[PDB]
């Protein structure tokens, strides 16, 4: 997952912003002012078509400002289920706003204003049909959607924070000293939460009432409240020090998670899978705006910081979650989020997407064809890793309660083969053509499951002992000689080493393991041994290896780029800048040439030359000969009706190699265009030359482009075709040699003489169409029943 | 289904002309299960759950008297000790520490102390004795006592940490809160001894109050007071009433002496066990549920309390029952429902039931569910791709067997050595008769009310069966005893094991033992092919072709099915499907020349690559069809 | 510009409750994965004693 910036909205009046409210269903972001200045706006789309917008949107679509007030505000709410928008000021007047089909008109629908009174924090309920409205004082009132109060009662303590569980039938509340209450919905005390977060902070005495006030109190809703087996959904943050998270409200084993930095503002995903916490970081030495980004186990995977020294207020998530909101200073910046996103690609041409349920503990894998147009589902419990191969899938799972893991390989179906279990950690995972490596921690395991040449190393008989199909587990800095077959009970792990493993890349006969203090380690497959040891100066995250292994490319955890000169017990880096990287991969049939793809941007390198970039919303599949196969995910996941179509989602963009060759292939003649690609000498400009050559009905030139490609199959076709006397069967044979066969036929029946294409139909085997063909169509008895016998049978076998 | 004691540790030393006696009241159990309490007069045992011995010696002199009853916190850190001396103490409880036990804080009553019960959230004391009532705060150390007019027998709070209920033997029922006021009461007429309240339930959510009265009747009593009207009678005086955890089953002992289990409907499942004893009280191992765990946690422990001085332990074990004929797998889940799971797209369907399913058997878009003196059928939509069941009759008659199959418009039930056939309606067609019990039986297919079958007795001859025959066909004789049958796709050969898990392939047209194999716990027939055999051992399978030699695989499971380019292994109660290589097979069909068997072989979804090979082939040894 | 300004919740004196229109009514739908989670429908047993 990778964050970054956008597109940044000016002030409206060189006024402070500090209420940012981003509507769930359809996008209406609305903002709050410092002289009642609220403005609510559409906001420009992520992705447009399949390119890039030649008005480049930049239009601001309602962009109304609704004043109606002499004083500030600071809460502002969207009601998700209708077009109500609550909004109040420092002088307790809550007023309500509902969406009016006239030109981007909103009038007040509700009006009331408590004095002599201090509004605290409003709430509305998940189903959107209940609003919690609390004071300083302690009363606490609370209302339908139609008009009629449903009570009005007065508490004694006072009141900070307030929450709605998302079944709406119980209530948090926060008392300004510092505590967690829960009510029922009539206003009636069940109990007190005891806090085991705040540790040598709280007074040793008494923990209920610390003296810390609360920063923010979070329920995520569409969560289950009423069982234990669940990743905690709701979070508690104080002003300075320890968040605490829970899975219910009368858990007793809390998560603990520590952070220096001023909380202020904790808001969980639509989806639920992580949440962010906004707010101001002293350990740069000074005021730093940071908002920091915790998975629902806890693990702060990124933090982002905004250029400007200041604050940051407000946090909003979109719809989808793939856009989030932030009211900085007089600003609203537009972070953009890159996820995860668990896919794999193979060479066949079949997707595997993961997606995460809403119950955040199962998933579901979708192995879609991108040429058949083919869908198979299967449901899949938990997921730790996915990886793919030229045909084949690799499947990382956990199983809870055995502290196992289960790698196992599916193919285009997803039919499972050869599964093993293993009590390693997957922290990285990778699997090259004939060996899959997952490394934890501290421990390496390696895994063949192809034979040498071309085979499958799981149904051998010959001698007794193991040869090939062996399983290999070692340790990091001792044990550098390869181990025996281990088991999941003899082998042991509970050894630590102080320099753990952070990425591991794979090739056909070579193994790089990199460290976090900047040590990589190379491995040779046939005898796993050691041989150099190269330096680089700061941890490597992502890690790609060159075809040939010649170079390779590191990734820093910041973000930077840089080549490395794999060379025995040395160190080379070659200059090429370009920071802020995300993606990279070399190109498996080009030594030098690769792709990388940098803040929505990217790039074909080849020889330390970078070109122009490329606007692109999509993540790279594939680099094979002159072209990169990219395929847009967020698309597949918003998918209205359920079909996926080819020319929609992917895209293949091609070399500037390849257009030229192209361009000159089209307007040149044909002498240069082989003299221009004799130097080249590439099977696909080849294999295209040849296409082009026998498209203008010209054999000379093809052949030539055969003979140069040593194809002998291709030139017995020429060579049987050349004795041919009419100028439409050489076409008709030249297409359906191809792949096609329809306009074959066609091609037929405008040349009429049918019995070709009745024998041209059965000689490519295909019955049913012979029989469709026969049938009403001569009558004639034998050869229908031959056709209606040979189908039998296709139908029997 | 299974019932196994695992360990006795008895308490004879009786005391005559003294009070102290070696009777047991109560048994304490942790929430984490790795401790254990009992009392008896005097005396507090403290023991280890798993193994029996005492990990501390017994503590005598700390009470004068008896001790009528010991509690945890539901978080195994304290004790509550109430004692016929007119006090009850609370002890602060750790495993780490040097004093594993010590007294924390001491207080008394006005009379004897009769009952303790504690707060699950607050940790809170509610002590109820003679003419007082007693609640104790750990925050305030400060005892509220109260006075009342007859002796409190029992307490119970309830998991929401709000309600409270009390019963007296006076036959007076009071549910209270947290304030100890008369939320409710109800009057009754015969002494009340236990009570317990509902655990928490996503599906329920609701809480209420089930007690026991002695008049033979079990009551569900809502919170404002209002019976549900279930009174479920009882033959026997119900003493102890305990849930276990998520509320799935309940623990129920008495007059009988015996201790016997219920759904929490009311339906009995089994008995654990006959001490020929009043057992005073029985207890439920709670388990802890890891976020997303897979498990089939089939295994239960009791611990049994009774009046003589025993108390023992028990373990319940419970049996596996499916069925899987093609592209469905019907199993039972936990007691009283059925999963049906399809291996392609691994989707589950769960049908729900009251009562115990005894036996699952799915024929054709079919599947039959035997409730308790229940038959339910359940048809199949063909058309739609996802299945739709619709109850298309119901049986209410009583039938036993401890194997039932459902065939085209009838039923076999096998009960004892007697196998009986029924009719959809319910009445008794048509009976068998053998020599000793029957104890595998396989259907075959065949034309509707003329299904054949073979069946196979303790005495090892296996027999064959039609319908409307009326007369077995002695198929063969087997001298050990018959475990597993299965028959050939052309029914050529067939495949039987026996108890010391040997397989033995025998010829239908001349009866001779051409395979021999040692140590095979499955084994199962190609539906395609009629000759590939796949069996599989305790820790490896091995599949074998006609003549070949065999193919190890070393995977864990045992084989269930075998089908064109797959084979399924179960492991404990999940399933799962294997692709193989034909590879093997076709090199060695084509060595000698039987060009037809090898197509055929390769027919069954072979790589393109073999297919060119095995086509190179045939065009070189001149076989131009191929 | 206030085109019903009145107050509501018993927040005033004299009674001036006022009616929200709620006829609009935005709706989330699940999505076609997300709809594929009711593959284990549950089926309950004919208690017709």
């Amino acid at each position: 997952m990778f964050v970054f910036l956008s597109k940044k909205i000016g002030m409206p009046n060189n006024a402070k912003i500090e209420a940012v409210c981003w509507n769930k269903e359809q996008g209406w972001i609305a903002a709050g002012g410092e002289k009642g200045i609220l403005k609510v706006l559409k906001i420009e789309d992520q992705r447009q078509k399949d390119g890039s917008n030649p008005t480049t949107t930049g239009q601001l679509l309602v962009n109304n400002t609704l004043e109606y007030h002499t004083s500030n505000v600071y809460l502002v709410t969207w009601n998700d289920r209708y077009r109500k928008l609550t909004s109040v000021e420092e002088n307790g007047i809550i007023v309500v706003w509902a969406y009016f089909r006239e030109l981007q008109l909103w009038k007040e629908e509700m009006i009331n204003d408590r004095k002599k009174s201090v509004v605290r924090d409003l709430k509305w309920s998940p189903d959107g049909q209940k609003v919690c409205i609390a004071y300083e004082d302690g009363a606490v009132i609370v209302g339908s959607v139609e008009g009629s109060p449903l009570w009005r009662k007065e508490f004694p303590h006072k009141l900070a924070l307030i929450e709605w569980s998302p079944d709406s039938k119980m209530m948090i509340f926060g008392t300004p000293e510092g505590e967690v209450r829960v009510y029922d919905s009539q206003g009636m005390e069940m109990q007190r939460l005891k806090i085991h977060c705040l540790q040598k902070l709280i007074d040793p005495s008494k923990s209920f009432s610390p003296d810390l006030p609360l920063a923010a109190i979070d329920w995520f809703p569409q969560a289950k409240m009423y069982t234990d087996d669940t990743p905690p959904g709701l979070c508690i943050a104080y002003q300075c020090g320890r968040v605490q998270l829970m899975k219910n409200e009368k858990d007793d084993e809390p998560v603990l998670i520590d952070t220096m930095m001023k909380i202020f503002t904790v808001k969980w995903n639509p989806s639920g899978s992580m949440f962010a916490i906004s707010g101001t970081q002293d350990e740069n030495g000074e005021l730093k705006g940071v908002v920091q980004f915790y998975s629902n186990a806890g693990h702060h995977l990124k933090t982002l910081r905004v250029p400007g020294s200041d604050r940051v207020t407000g946090v909003s998530w979109e719809g989808s979650g793939l856009r989030i909101a932030m009211a900085v200073n007089q600003a609203i910046f537009f972070a953009n989020i890159k996820p995860d996103h668990k896919w794999a690609y193979m060479s066949d041409g079949t997707l595997a997407f993961a997606y995460q349920k809403i119950d955040r503990v199962e998933y579901t894998i979708i192995f879609w064809d991108t040429i058949n147009n083919k869908k198979n589902l299967k449901f899949v419990k938990n997921l730790c890793c996915l990886r793919a191969s030229g045909d084949l899938c690799c499947i990382v799972t956990e199983l809870i309660g055995y502290d196992l893991w289960q790698i196992d390989l599916c193919n285009s179906i997803g039919s499972p083969i050869d599964s093993k279990q293993i009590n390693i950690y997957p922290n990285a995972v990778t699997m090259t053509k004939t060996h899959i490596i997952v490394c934890s921690q501290d421990h390496v395991y390696a895994w063949q499951y192809k034979n040498q040449v071309e085979r499958l190393t799981t149904f051998e008989q010959q001698t007794g002992l193991r040869r090939v199909g062996r399983e290999q587990a070692w340790f990091i800095d001792k044990e550098n000689d390869s181990n025996n077959q281990y088991d999941k009970d003899t082998y042991d792990v509970e050894p630590q080493s102080e320099d753990v493993i952070c990425t591991v890349a794979a090739n056909e006969n070579f193994l790089l393991v990199a460290r976090i203090s900047g040590t990589i380690n190379v491995y040779t497959f046939p005898h796993i041994s050691l041989e150099n040891k190269l330096h680089i100066q700061t941890r490597p995250s992502q890690m790609s290896l060159n075809k040939d292994a010649t170079r390779l490319a590191i990734i820093d955890h910041n973000g930077n780029l840089n080549i490395l000169k794999i060379t025995p017990q040395g160190d080379e880096l070659l200059p090429f800048e370009k920071k802020e990287c995300w993606f990279v991969k070399y190109s498996d049939d080009i030594p030098e040439s690769f792709v990388f793809m940098e803040r929505s941007r990217m790039y074909i390198v080849n020889d330390q030359t970078p070109e122009e970039p490329i606007i692109t919303e999509g993540y790279i599949c594939q680099y094979k000969d002159f072209q990169v196969k990219i395929v847009y995910l967020d698309d597949i996941m918003k998918s209205p009706d359920g079909v996926l179509r080819k020319e929609e989602l992917t895209l293949e963009i091609e070399a500037n190699i390849l257009k030229d060759i192209k361009d000159q292939l089209y307007k040149k003649s044909m002498q240069e265009m082989f003299i221009v690609i004799k130097q080249h000498d590439n099977d696909c400009l080849w294999r295209v030359y040849a296409k082009k050559a026998l498209e203008d009905n010209d054999f000379d030139s093809a052949e030539n482009a055969f003979v140069q490609c040593k194809d002998y199959a291709s030139l017995k076709f020429l060579q049987r075709v050349r004795e041919l006397d009419d100028r439409e069967r050489q076409r008709a044979e030249i297409q359906c040699y191809f792949n096609k066969v329809e306009e074959a036929e066609e091609i037929y029946n405008k040349i009429e003489r049918r019995d070709l294409s009745i024998q041209m139909r059965m000689k490519l085997g295909d019955w049913a169409q012979v029989v469709d063909q026969i049938r009403e169509g001569t009558g004639q008895d034998v050869e229908l029943q031959k056709a209606r016998l040979e189908l039998g049978n296709y139908y029997a076998e | 289904m299974k019932c196994s004691e695992l360990w006795t540790e008895i308490i004879p030393k009786n005391d005559p002309n003294s009070n102290i006696t070696n009777q047991v009241w109560s048994c304490s159990f942790n929430n984490d299960g790795s401790i254990l309490l009992a009392c008896v007069g005097d005396a507090i045992l403290v023991y280890d759950s798993f193994t029996g011995n005492l990990v501390n010696k017994a503590i005598r002199g700390g009470q004068k008297e008896q001790i009528n009853c010991i509690k945890f916190s539901k978080d195994g850190k304290r004790f509550a000790t109430a004692s016929n001396d007119k006090t009850v103490w609370v002890w602060s409880f750790d495993v780490n520490k040097n004093p594993k036990l010590a007294p924390e804080v001491k207080y008394s009553h006005t009379d004897k102390v009769l009952c303790l019960a504690f707060n699950p959230l607050t940790h809170q004391i509610f002590s109820g004795g003679a003419q007082d009532y007693a609640l104790w705060t750990p925050d305030q150390q400060s005892i509220e006592k109260s006075k009342f007019k007859d002796k409190i027998i029992t307490c119970a709070w309830s998991w929401d940490g709000l309600y409270l209920g009390f019963g007296t033997m006076g036959g007076i029922i009071g549910i209270r809160n947290r304030a100890l006021e008369q939320l409710a009461e109800i009057q009754r007429s015969f002494p009340i001894w236990c009570m317990d309240w509902t655990p928490i339930t996503p599906d329920y959510q609701n809480s209420v109050l089930v007690v026991g009265v002695w008049e033979q009747s079990i009551a569900h009593y809502n919170i404002q007071g209002q019976q549900l009207g279930s009174d479920k009678k009882l033959t026997y005086d119900p003493i102890d009433i305990n849930f276990s955890t998520q509320g799935e089953f309940l623990l129920v002992s008495g007059t009988n002496n015996k201790c016997t289990l219920y759904t929490r409907e009311g339906g009995f499942l089994i008995d654990v066990a006959t001490k020929n004893d009043w057992v005073w009280n029985n207890k439920l191992k709670p388990v802890i549920k890891e976020a997303g765990s897979v498990a089939v946690q089939d295994q239960l422990h009791v611990a049994l309390t009774t009046n003589d001085g025993e108390i023992s332990m028990f373990k319940i074990q419970q049996l596996t029952v499916h069925a899987l004929e093609g592209d469905k797998y019907a199993y039972r889940d936990n007691l009283t429902d059925i999963v049906v799971q399809s291996m392609s797209s691994n989707q589950r369907i769960r049908l729900k039931c009251k009562e115990l399913v005894k036996n699952i058997s799915i024929y054709k878009d079919k599947l039959a569910a035997h409730l308790t003196e229940r038959i339910l059928i359940y048809g199949t939509s063909s058309e739609d791709s996802q299945m739709k069941y619709k109850l298309h009759k119901r049986i209410v008659k009583k039938v036993e067997a401890h194997i039932l199959e459902i065939v085209s418009n009838h039923l076999i039930a096998c009960v004892k050595n007697k196998v009986q056939l029924y009719q959809l309606s319910g009445d008794l067609e048509k009976e068998w008769v053998f020599d000793s019990r029957v104890n595998c039986i396989k259907i075959i297919g065949g034309m509707p009310n003329k299904e054949g079958a073979y069946v196979g007795l303790k005495n090892g001859q296996i027999f064959k069966i039609f319908v409307d025959n009326s007369f077995p066909i002695p198929i063969l004789n087997h001298n050990i005893s018959i475990k597993n049958i299965d028959a050939s796709q052309k029914r050529k050969r067939l495949a039987v094991v026996d108890k010391n898990s040997n397989l033995t392939v025998y010829d239908l047209s001349n009866k001779e033992q051409v395979f021999q194999e040692m140590n095979i716990v499955s084994c199962a027939f190609n539906n395609n092919f009629d000759d590939l055999l796949a069996f599989s051992s305790t820790d490896t399978t091995f599949i074998r072709c006609s003549n070949h030699p065999p193919l190890s695989q070393k995977i864990s499971g045992q084989v269930v099915g075998f089908k064109a380019n797959k084979l399924f292994v179960l492991n404990d109660n999940v399933m799962s499907t294997i692709d193989v290589s034909m590879t093997q097979t076709m090199i060695k069909y084509l060595e000698r020349k039987e060009f037809q068997s090898a197509y055929e072989i390769s027919l069954l979804g072979v790589t393109d690559q073999d297919f060119l090979y095995l086509g190179n082939e045939a065009l070189i040894a001149t076989q131009f069809a191929i | 510009m206030a085109a019903k300004g009145k107050q509501g919740w018993g927040f005033g004196g004299k009674d001036q409750n006022v009616k929200i229109d709620t006829s609009q009514q935005d709706q989330k739908k699940q999505n076609i994965w997300e709809q594929n989670n009711e593959d284990l429908i549950f089926v309950p047993d004919l208690t017709q004693e």
